[PDB]
């Protein structure tokens, strides 16, 4: 491959096959530090690892994810394959990049930023040739390297689906966080909303295509003598008798602006009424002009 | 008595993180000797996530915040419930959309909704030792407090009540689901973790109704 | 396995090991219809196991998208692997329910609700012996049934890596449904709030942490004498200049009700009744000021 | 002239729904000298699923529009375009949240960044034989048209224009990535399919600015 190849020639500079000592690893503090940063995609990662581990056992293999940095952050899998390794120096705040162990697809995936297999041979270091290692990098909300998933087996148990696999836990992780991204930014607009309600002067009301309240702000809730916090979410034929006009420019999803009208006790209002037209159906904003 | 507000419900789920941390331990030793050891552990990795996104959610409607939690539930706890919590919590939600209170009815209605969620995703049935055999009762135990127009904070108490009797009705039965029915026999005499997770909840639940 | 066995105790009623016969299949026009409606899961699901494929070749395999009834939506995988199993009778379109084929992952899947493998005899049939199936259900944005993800292949060429995958890849489809669905939420709020802006009475301008004007109404538009489309998504500072009054709450994150303000549009002095609402998030405060008319 | 309003991104976005599907089959037909014999049916695919998405959101920001866009392509195209195509759109859409109307300073500095993204996630250099090979000059165009003050149609004219050349210029070029790499010397004298996609775009982009 273009890729291995490449890669010994950035190792050939700086890294002798043979050689293997005690590995750089993260540790005590700087390593809880790394942990803390990476808490968001750690948490989905160790869940998806260890779903795949159960689906998977029994086999000799092993779970990675490391941080962009190439940075160890969590193992699971084969009890003694996570101690063949352990041995090796493959550990909780391991630094696995390139100009450590060599061309190895741990490094490989972010470095070409795509799902890599390495096994055997292939490797540079011989310390590693009795082994196969998948990876795939996985990304951010926003697009950016954010770490790596792993799967590491004995050179002759590899399978055509380890590869396949990591890259799907990988693409999994990546979207879990992005969905994650999608409801703040979803609340942030919900802040967005909720502020104007409060502050503006027209009473508001608004209603679902399926006929329940949205949301009322207290201005509206006062002038129409309604609950201001019970009647969300319930039907607002429930709540209120909707005058003749309202009601038929309702039947027929029908704008209107500044319109007089008078609502049950008696209350005679300015209004204004607003469909919201969607794929899912008609919605509604009645807002009740201050007099 | 007559509801109970959103900002009951976020309380719950700030007591639900506590809860979940102080027992941990005993979740995952419920979990050790008929699973593979970890119920409390994940179950404090996921309502630990939920409790964290609390505050930027805690001004919202009830249907959006029983979203965000069982979204989080869901692809943060893992193995057999993390899918179950999280569906009960979603199914909440779509049942309470926009909501900034619930009456008892309302309230039985949404834990109908969830446990019917858990149930039709997990297959389980009365005396196959899961967290099911404590939301039946559960459910059973708030349509009666419904029906009695019990307040909120009774109904509630009577509820946590049921789910305890629930959950150590479990110790008795042998495991037809899950990791549990692996051991066979050997699961008698042990009481299921994910129900004890049920009675934590309920429990918890009660004393936010309280406040 | 109490669920191969239970699953056999259905079969035993009304089917025999031995026998097999051409496929029951959807056809012509209920076919697309089916295809028709499963397209939000099944384009998701067609570029996920291209995908699982292209990173898996060589190897003696097929992988199934099926709908919630057990329809084959589609295949990919070995040439030669999908033509022996469409020589058993499995095509697009081609129902795969246990009451049809017995048992086998490619419905106990959905029936138990989750990853299942079946192998050689484990299968009801005896066409099937020969054969290895992963399967694993995947489920909507609401949590209900909606298809499932399937990989066949010669029973002696099973691995250990199968299951997980199907698994693996169900909920990332699973997944991208509800991301898909997010969107669309998020959508609708939009609506809600430009409605709400666009029919108000109040003008309003409103601005990020950072400094970005993010909406601004027909009203305070006119008003302020502001560009209509251009003004969004720029500085505010660079948009007008802020009276002195505003200036200080705006820096003190102070509220300010039916307060009295004069602003600057391009040399030129406009006098307002403004209130200034903080809003007050993680990441840092935006504002809403809406301009009351008089 | 001065600007790109939301409107034209969005008259963009359907007329590249319907070259996609107009040049389907040459697109593939490119991709099977070359690869797999897919990438038409790939991005017919995706951009008929954007084209969808489109009616219920082309009333909302250029920032948004895109991030749709850029999330649909992401996730519906596969193999090696989608991810691409989906990282060039998104990263449009971060510089362009709540905007209507773009310069053409503006509208360079959003392909500026949707090619960051697309050069950082997938390492093409120049000469490597992909759609990097287009969308490079396609900036250095608008760059230049953005300091000599050009309108914007006709500065999209221009990197249209540029568009073909630099598409045209992949022929001649040996594959150092994707699928194409796999036939050493065999992939000169056959033109890059993603690099005649990114010209399409381009196109259409040109036809939009003058409604
Ligand atoms: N099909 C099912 N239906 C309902 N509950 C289940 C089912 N399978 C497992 N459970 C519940 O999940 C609990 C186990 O949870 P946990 O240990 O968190 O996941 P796992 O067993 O996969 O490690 C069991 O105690 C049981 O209550
Ligand atoms: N690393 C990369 N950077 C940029 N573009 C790439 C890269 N790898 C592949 N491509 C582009 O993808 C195109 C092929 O896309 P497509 O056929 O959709 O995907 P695949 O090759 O996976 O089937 C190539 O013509 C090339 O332009
Ligand atoms: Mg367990
Ligand atoms: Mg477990
Ligand atoms: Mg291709
Ligand atoms: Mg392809």
């Amino acid at each position: 491959s273009p890729l291995i190849a490449t890669s010994w020639e950035r190792c050939n500079k700086l890294m002798k096959r043979e050689t293997w000592n005690v590995p750089h690893q993260a540790q005590g503090v700087t390593f809880a530090s790394i942990y803390r940063r990476k808490k968001a995609m750690l948490t989905l990662g160790q869940a998806a690892l260890e779903d795949a581990w159960e689906y998977m056992a029994p086999r000799e293999c092993a779970l990675f994810i490391l941080d962009e940095t190439a940075c160890i952050l969590s193992r699971n899998g084969d009890p003694q394959t996570l101690q063949q390794l352990s041995a090796l120096g493959f550990n909780d705040g391991t630094y696995c990049a390139e100009g450590i162990i060599g061309t190895c697809a741990l490094s490989l995936a972010a470095i070409s930023g795509q799902a890599v297999k390495t096994m055997a041979d292939q490797h540079f270091k011989q310390v590693l040739w009795n082994w196969a290692f998948c990876a795939t990098p996985l990304f951010d909300s926003k697009g950016r390297l954010t770490g790596t998933i792993a799967l590491a087996c004995p050179v002759e148990q590899t399978t055509a689906a380890d590869l396949p696999l990591t890259l799907a836990i990988a693409r999994e992780v990546g979207n879990l966080l992005l969905t994650d991204s999608l409801l703040a930014e979803t609340n942030r607009h919900l802040n967005q909303l909720n502020a104007l309600l409060e502050s503006m002067d027209d009473g508001v009301i608004s209603w679902d295509e399926q006929g329940n309240l949205q949301f009322i702000n207290a201005q509206a809730a006062r002038v129409l003598r309604l609950d201001a916090t019970a009647s969300q979410g319930r039907a607002i034929t429930e709540l209120l008798t909707l005058p003749a006009v309202l009601q038929q420019a309702i039947k027929q999803a029908h704008p209107l602006k500044h319109v007089e009208a008078t609502f049950e006790q008696f209350i005679d209002a300015v209004i204004t009424l607003k469909p919201i037209i969607e794929t899912q159906g008609t919605s509604f904003i009645l807002l009740l002009h201050p007099v | 008595g007559s509801s109970l507000s959103r900002t009951q419900i976020v309380n719950w789920l700030t007591r639900c993180g506590d809860i979940f941390s102080t027992e941990s331990e005993y979740l995952t030793g419920l979990d050790r000797e008929i699973g593979d050891a970890d119920h409390g552990l994940n179950m404090n990795r996921g309502f630990s996530k939920v409790v964290e996104k609390l505050p930027a959610i805690a001004d919202k409607d009830i249907g959006f915040i029983l979203k965000n939690t069982g979204m989080t539930l869901l692809s943060s706890v893992g193995g057999a419930s993390g899918p179950l919590f999280g569906t009960f919590f979603i199914r909440a939600a779509q049942a309470t959309q926009a909501r900034q209170s619930l009456t008892l009815e309302e309230l039985y209605q949404m834990f109908r909704d969830g446990a019917d969620g858990v149930i039709s995703r997990g297959k389980a049935e009365p005396g196959d030792k899961t967290m099911c055999d404590v939301w039946v009762p559960v459910v059973e135990s708030l349509r009666q407090s419904s029906e009695q127009n019990l307040s909120v904070p009774v109904a509630l108490e009577a509820a946590s009540s049921i789910a305890e009797s629930a959950a150590q009705s479990t110790i008795t039965m042998q495991a037809r689901k899950g990791r549990a029915s692996y051991l066979g026999e050997r699961s008698i005499g042990h009481q299921d973790p994910g129900a004890t997770s049920v009675m934590f909840m309920m429990q918890m639940l009660a004393l936010a109704a309280k406040e």
